[PDB]
């Protein structure tokens, strides 16, 4: 159980939002968007789970 | 969203601005200049257009 249970919440798709999303401010001239924690890669990442 | 200990209740207006908007920001739409909305039907396949 804890090792599915840290492996759901060590690898998985979060989303994150934007950088001067809408509606923004008047004066806003730059846009991003905000990537946050994606799945892992490799077995080495899933090696070092806590 | 709170009861504080002296008593007081904290609404969710006292933390935010209620109010009916947009689920999205993305689009704005101007006519002329003028604010606009409308709705860019299309035609069905194999459809009579007229």
């Amino acid at each position: 159980v804890d090792v599915i249970t840290a492996i759901k919440a060590q690898n998985a798709q979060v989303a994150a939002g934007q950088l001067g999303g809408t509606p923004p401010v008047k004066g806003q001239q730059l846009n991003a968007s905000i990537i946050a924690q994606t799945r892992l890669t490799s077995t080495e990442e899933f090696g070092k789970i806590l | 969203l709170k009861v504080n200990q002296d008593g007081s209740r904290v609404l969710l207006r006292d933390v935010a601005k209620i109010e009916l908007g947009g689920e999205n920001y993305d689009i704005i739409a101007e006519f002329n200049g003028q604010p606009a909305s409308g709705l860019g039907i299309k035609l069905a396949t194999g459809a009579n257009a007229l």
